[PDB]
């Protein structure tokens, strides 16, 4: 499976490539790197340092966890009402962290394609943990993650599957541990409970309607 | 998981003074409660070592209702180990070889059987046992329960059994249904048995035995040609030949068999073969006997029971008589069959010459009158021995088939080509010749 | 070494390469009829110097460019797709790890291990052994780390799937995949097949649906027709998992396919008590921890659930900044995993 | 479909006991045997709704 | 130059190692089953003589559908393992490929090497994943499908009642098919595979457990009477975990208790509807 030049006559391997992946996996990694800092960000205090932790710490000082003897969490899910300020942590977390960033959205990873989808996420997953470690920026991860069901209308069905895929790239058989996973949601109470289990996406991140204080550190 | 060595062995011996002392029900029931608390913890070697323990206690003390309750129970202990069940179950096996009383022998027994019935970890267990009481059910003048009891157990399937075992036991099977005057059944259990197993280190007397039971099973019908393959192979043995009695007692038989064997392509190899025997100069008659049956010219019976009839039916006190023609009923019926291959053989020796025999010329020459010879005749051509055509309306009998023209031109075109080849030959000759005598 | 890897290069340069392609029949002596993989069909020679017996209809060959001359044999093509699919890393679980499971473990291996090195009890008894068992349950409970406990540990070889991995664009092209993965493990005998998520493409096949739904069934049909079809399968186990067995077709759960329907379900206590000790091992840690506490706090978990318990316990104590995971930390562990556990949806799905 | 699959079913079995012509008897069984299998479908479409 | 009749790629069973192995005595029961297979596929072999004094016209093949386990590839196994005939096997899942052409293709040149062999068997297992009624002429994908169907329909059309070349087919779904395999000419003999009966139930097991060591004290009079829709795979499921229990606690013999736990485990009952019905 490996990429390989040839004579164009003689058919003899000639020199190694880089890999291939679909250009549309290729365009979901930043090259930008947005500017927002975490000053910008006021209001939520405590699930900044939740996801900062999750994320970043294991990233730079991983003596810490290896002595404690503990395997750090695996994925964060952000979920709260509209405007709550969900992707602007994101962003500024790509800002400030230096692992590669992928950016990513529900919507994209369905193609009219049979299998064209979890070939997205498979691609994907591999560019990320080939770049060294990475952070993958799943929004509006409710597109994909909807509950199954039994109903006699087809199209849903490749969603699911390609949610499938997703699932068992997360955590499953081959187990990765070089790669962590964001995402965002206004609805969590569609998302499949594998998805939700507590070794996929363990750290889920609440995000309230601003209070008072809130409020008045935003304007 | 947890160990209990340390508390079992300790225990032991005190168990075993408080049973001899007489506290039989106290240290049974500590036994008991020691063996659950292994069990639980899953000690093979603490439970057997109590097991064992039990089991010998019990015995000497003369509860043989006790010691067989006592089995039951150990045995349908929950989750027990299959090995202090073996264990357990081997030391019932000595003690039922120590053990003398017709009945308390048999209810042992038969327990030992039923704590014994379908399980792998104790299944040599069974067979000896069933081999013992198969023995007891025999020398009570029980036969077909002997029988029945052996023939229940399939030898062959027991993968750990050793092989010398296995041997033993389906010869003892095979033995017992000889006795049973059952044969079907023993033609069944042969073909189970392994001959090529009789070559490898030391099967001598389990070779001797498989081979005289068969000759025993071949001589109930008559299959004389495998008789005296089978007697042959015990002549190949290397302790019947080492002594001089012996061999010579085998190849008697494996001639007079051969003799008495019916012809045919297999049988004519075999006398072959058995006929350039050098050791076969030992007995003189004998070795006449087998060159008369290979030599092609008639002979009379008048003239072979003259010479060797003493020879073979009455025996002699220098040369051994053999069982073959002796007083007995099979040895009238084997005397009838040595007469039957006689004229036999001088009715195919006649039928590869003598295109055309009048019926008395036959009749005289074979020392039959007329009607006998013409049914042998008969039987012959319906069982397709020979070829023959008797014209009873004028006494002939042609032994020659139809010649169709297509044969009669075939024979013509073989002719000439072989003529056509010495004309080859004799030139390539005739060129030698002139070469070795022509340049000088 | 230099100027011997130039010269290596510079004969290398001069050699062509040879068309792969199946010999179909042998007309004569010299004459054979060969499909090169692009497709068209040439009648070619052969090399005199080659064992012409094993040429037979179906041998991958290799034909020389110009005269299209039959060069040499080769073994049947391994597609990359197979080779990943054989070259899997489960770690190195052991079954020590797999807390909670006795009796599912034992069923397991005595479906797919006892028969591959002692038959001969099989053949004592006088049964064929069982050749594949479905894994259901609800999530997070173990069933893919059995699977890759039996990789590891077990000698035999492995094949590891996804069934949302097998489905392709081109029409026709995932059932060849399927097909081709059977062949290949038809060939290194023994070996164990592990579909993961059969949900993927095990779906009731129905009257009413569209084109994707149709070519999905026929790669379901081929997999079925695969396991017990014309061809017996004999010395190849398979293993399934999914979270939703009722949604399966009723031919794929026959049991005939997947003879046993292992159950994977939650934790009990003692269970629970296991799982907790085998994740809790490795921690460094200070003071009296009484797993009843957490066994008690810990109602309706799953495995994750409990490694996420130590995980987060952990967390904590980094968050003090100590050095240690005391009990206090554990008891704080398990009350928030308890807290975010409101969002999953509890209930679990059966084979009927 | 019925009427018409009780010749053909009738025909066969006259042919499977070797003969050139259909008989009464044959017919009788046939119509049986279709009616019985028409009715096994009406129920078993019952049962499928059910 | 012009070759051999076939050139080929649909290979035919080489009818020496890949004959499967069953025959047909491991089979119990479904004698009314064997007799339609082998009288449609051997009656028609024999005389003829017959077959046109009545007027009904030969078959020309055999639809088998049934329930999910009830022997359908069974049967076709055994009549590959006993017929003379030459025999070739396919999966409809088979016939669709990628490029356009290549399942008519296909399809032609199977029917076309049958032909070439005058006694020849074709089975065509799960003939689902082609002749589905329904289509969707819209998108390509089952417009080649279509295609596909088409040609199986054109050449079994294309046969003169004086060729041994027979066609077997196997559905779990006979409603789904379309119904131009169903009219005459094409596929003339449905056999239903129905669910065992009392008598089959009983045949079956017999059949299925005559390998057994089976201790005389198992009554399967018992296991048969049970009022329970079983499919005859299950059935070789419960003789199959009853030896299974047996190795389990390591013996060779098998019990009551040992069929009992068996029957417990393949036949899981539904769930039970609340009593407050009734
Ligand atoms: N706590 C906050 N601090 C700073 N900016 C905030 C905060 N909450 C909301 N915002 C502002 O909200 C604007 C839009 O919110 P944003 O899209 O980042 O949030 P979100 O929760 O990810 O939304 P969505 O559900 O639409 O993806 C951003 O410009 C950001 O400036
Ligand atoms: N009468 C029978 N005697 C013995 N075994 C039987 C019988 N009927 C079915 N079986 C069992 O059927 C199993 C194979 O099932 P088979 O392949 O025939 O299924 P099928 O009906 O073709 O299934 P599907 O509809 O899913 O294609 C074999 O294990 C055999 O034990
Ligand atoms: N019995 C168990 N012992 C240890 N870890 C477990 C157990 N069950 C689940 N896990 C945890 O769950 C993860 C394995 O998921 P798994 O149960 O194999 O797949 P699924 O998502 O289908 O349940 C691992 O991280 C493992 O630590
Ligand atoms: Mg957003």
């Amino acid at each position: 499976g490996d990429l390989v030049g040839v004579n164009k006559d003689s058919y003899l391997i000639l020199e190694t490539l880089p890999t291939e992946y679909d250009s549309r996996v290729k365009a979901m990694e930043v090259d930008e790197r947005p500017t927002e800092q975490y000053s910008d960000i006021g209001g939520l205090d405590k699930q900044i340092q939740e996801l900062v932790e999750a994320i970043v710490l294991p990233m730079n000082h991983k003596e810490k966890f290896e002595n404690l003897g503990i395997q750090p969490p695996k994925g964060v899910l952000m979920y709260g009402p509209p405007g709550t300020g969900k992707t602007l942590l994101a962003r500024a977390c790509a800002a400030q962290t230096k692992a590669t960033f992928l950016k990513l959205a529900g919507p994209q990873l369905v193609q009219m394609f049979i299998g064209d989808g979890a070939k997205l996420v498979r691609d994907a997953f591999a560019l990320a943990k080939e770049k060294a470690p990475s952070i993958i920026f799943i929004d509006e991860l409710d597109a994909i993650g909807t509950k199954r069901f039994d109903s006699e209308k087809a199209g849903d069905r490749e969603v699911q599957r390609t949610m499938l895929e997703l699932l068992n790239q997360l955590d499953g058989f081959q187990p990765n541990t070089q790669v962590k996973v964001i995402a965002a949601t206004n609805r969590v109470d569609i998302l499949d409970p594998a998805l939700l289990r507590s070794g996929r996406l363990d750290r889920k991140i609440e995000f309230p309607m601003p209070n008072e204080e809130a409020r008045a550190r935003i304007m | 998981e947890v160990d209990y060595s340390a508390t079992v062995d300790q225990r032991l011996p005190e168990c075993a003074k408080l049973a001899k002392e007489g506290r039989l029900q106290e240290v049974i029931e500590t036994l008991l409660s020691l063996e659950k608390q292994t069990r639980t913890a899953s000690d093979m070697v603490s439970t057997s070592r109590i097991l064992v323990a039990v089991v010998k206690m019990c015995y000497e003390a003369k509860e043989w209702d006790l010691l067989n309750e006592n089995i039951m129970l150990l045995s349908k202990r929950r989750s027990q180990l299959k090995q202090a069940v073996a264990k357990m179950v081997q030391q019932c096996c000595t003690y039922v070889e120590e053990i003398t009383d017709l009945p308390i022998k048999l209810r042992l027994i038969d327990t030992l059987r039923m704590v014994t019935e379908g399980k792998i970890y104790v299944e040599i267990e069974r067979a000896r046992l069933t081999k013992t009481l198969a023995t007891i059910k025999e020398q009570n003048g029980d036969v077909k329960e002997a029988a029945s009891i052996l023939q229940e157990l399939q030898v062959e399937t027991y993968g750990s059994m050793e092989k010398k075992e296995r041997v033993e036991f389906i010869l003892e099977q095979m033995r017992l249904c000889l006795a049973v005057k059952d044969y079907i059944r023993t033609q069944i259990i042969s073909k189970k048995i392994n001959t090529k197993f009789f070559q490898e280190e030391n099967t001598e007397k389990l070779k001797l035995k498989y081979y005289n039971l068969m000759i025993q099973l071949d001589q109930h019908e008559g299959s004389y040609l495998s008789i005296c393959k089978h007697y042959r192979a015990i002549y190949d043995t290397p302790c019947i030949q080492a002594e001089s009695e012996k061999w010579q007692q085998a190849l008697k038989s494996v001639v007079l068999y051969v003799i008495l064997a019916p012809f045919d392509n297999e049988q004519s190899d075999l006398v072959h073969r058995i006929s350039g025997d050098k050791k076969l100069e030992e007995i003189p008659k004998y070795k006449d006997l087998l060159k008369l049956f290979t030599t092609m010219e008639l002979m009379r019976w008048s003239t072979l029971v003259e010479d060797y009839g003493m020879e073979l039916r009455k025996g002699s006190l220098e040369s051994p008589a053999t069982d073959v023609f002796g007083s007995t009923e099979e040895g009238e019926k084997r005397w009838k069959d040595l007469k039957n291959r006689v004229v036999e053989h001088n009715i195919r020796i006649m039928a590869k010459y003598y295109t055309r025999i009048t019926m008395k010329r036959m009749a005289q020459l074979l020392d039959l009158s007329v009607d006998e010879s013409e049914a042998f005749l008969s039987n012959l051509v319906v069982n397709k021995t020979i070829f023959a055509k008797v014209d009873r309306l004028a006494g002939i009998i042609n032994f020659q088939r139809p010649k169709d023209p297509n044969n009669l031109l075939n024979d013509w075109s073989q002719k000439l080509n072989s003529l056509m080849s010495l004309v080859n030959k004799t030139t390539h000759l005739i060129a030698k010749e002139e070469m070795i005598h022509n340049l000088q | 070494k230099q100027y011997e890897k130039s010269e290596n290069d510079l004969k290398a340069l001069q050699s062509v390469g040879q068309i792969v392609g199946e010999v179909l029949k042998q007309l004569t002596e010299e004459k054979f009829i060969v499909k090169a993989t692009n497709g068209p069909r040439y009648v070619v020679g052969c090399r005199r110097q080659l064992d012409k017996s094993k040429l037979k209809p179906g041998t991958r060959v290799a034909l020389d460019m110009t005269t299209l001359t039959i060069m040499r044999y080769l073994p049947r093509e391994v597609d990359p797709l197979v080779y990943n699919m054989s070259h899997e890393d489960p770690g190195n679980v052991s079954y020590s790890e797999i807390g909670g499971l006795s009796e599912q473990i034992r069923e397991l291996r005595e479906v797919i291990e006892l028969p591959l090195t002692n038959p001969e009890l099989f053949q004592r008894v006088g049964i064929i052994p069982p050749k594949g068992c479905l894994l259901y349950g609800p999530p997070g409970t173990g069933k893919t780390l059995l699977a890759r406990a039996v990789a590891s540990q077990l000698d035999c070889n492995f094949l590891k799937v996804v069934s949302s991995s097998i489905v392709d664009k081109y029409i026709g092209e995932s059932a060849r995949l399927i097909r081709e993965m059977f062949n290949y493990a038809r060939d290194h005998q023994p070996c164990i097949i592990f579909m993961d998520e059969i949900d993927a493409i095990g779906g009731r096949r129905f009257s009413e649906g569209t084109s994707a739904d149709r070519e999905i069934q026929r790669t379901l049909m081929e997999l079925l027709n695969q396991m017990d079809g014309f061809d017996t399968l004999h010395r190849v186990k398979m293993i399934m998992a999914t979270n939703r067995p009722d949604t399966l077709d009723p031919a794929l759960l026959r049991p005939g396919r997947l003879d046993r329907k292992i159950h994977i379900d939650l934790p009990n206590e003692q269970a629970r008590l296991d799982i907790l000790k085998i994740h809790a091992g490795p921690i460094t840690k200070h003071g009296e921890i009484d797993y009843e506490a957490i066994v008690k706090l810990s109602d309706g978990f799953n495995g994750a659930d409990l490694r996420n318990v130590c995980t987060e316990a952990g967390m904590f104590a980094i968050r003090a900044d100590h050095d240690f995971v005391v009990q206090e930390d554990f008891m704080k562990a398990v009350r928030k995993v308890a807290d975010s556990k409101k969002l999953e949806s509890k209930l679990d799905y059966k084979p009927v | 479909a019925e009427v018409k699959g009780v010749c053909t079913e009738a025909g066969m079995y006259a042919l499977r006991e070797r003969r050139v012509h259909v008989t009464q008897e044959d017919f009788e069984m046939a119509v049986a045997k279709v009616m019985q299998k028409d009715s096994e479908k009406n129920m078993s479409i019952k049962k499928l709704w059910k | 130059d012009v070759l051999p009749p076939e050139a080929d790629s649909s290979i035919m069973m080489l009818t020496s190692d890949q004959k499967p192995d069953v025959m047909y005595a491991d089979i119990g029961g479904m004698d009314i089953q064997k007799q339609e297979v082998r009288e449609a596929v051997e009656l028609p072999l024999t005389h003829f003589e017959l077959y046109k004094q009545i007027g009904i016209d030969p078959p020309r093949g055999v639809l088998m559908y049934g329930p999910p386990g009830c022997g359908k590839t069974m049967l076709a196994k055994a009549v590959a393992h006993h017929t003379t005939a030459a025999f070739i096997r396919v999966v409809g899942s088979e016939f669709v490929q990628k490029y356009l052409g290549e399942g008519p293709r296909m399809v032609r040149d199977v029917f076309r090497l049958a032909k070439e062999n005058a006694p020849a068997i074709i089975f065509i297992d799960e003939i689902d994943a082609i002749a589905t009624k329904r289509f969707d002429a819209q998108t390509g994908a089952d417009r080649e499908v279509q295609r596909i169907l088409l040609e199986l329909l054109n050449q079994m059309d294309g046969f003169d009642q004086n060729v041994n070349v027979k066609v077997i087919m196997a559905t779990n779904r006979a409603d789904t098919l379309d119904p131009a395999l169903l009219r005459p000419g094409r596929l003339d003999r449905k056999i239903e595979f129905p669910l065992p009966d009392r008598r089959q139930k009983r045949l079956i097991f017999s059949t299925i457990t005559s390998k057994m060591n089976l201790s005389e004290e198992v009554d399967l009079e018992d296991y048969v009477a049970r009022p329970d829709k079983i499919s005859g795979a299950d059935i070789n499921s419960i003789c199959q975990e009853s030896g299974m229990l047996a190795v389990r606690e390591n013996r060779y013999i098998v019990l009551a208790k040992d069929f009992e736990k068996a029957y417990k485990t393949v036949i899981k009952k539904d769930e039970q509807e609340h009593e407050f019905y009734k």
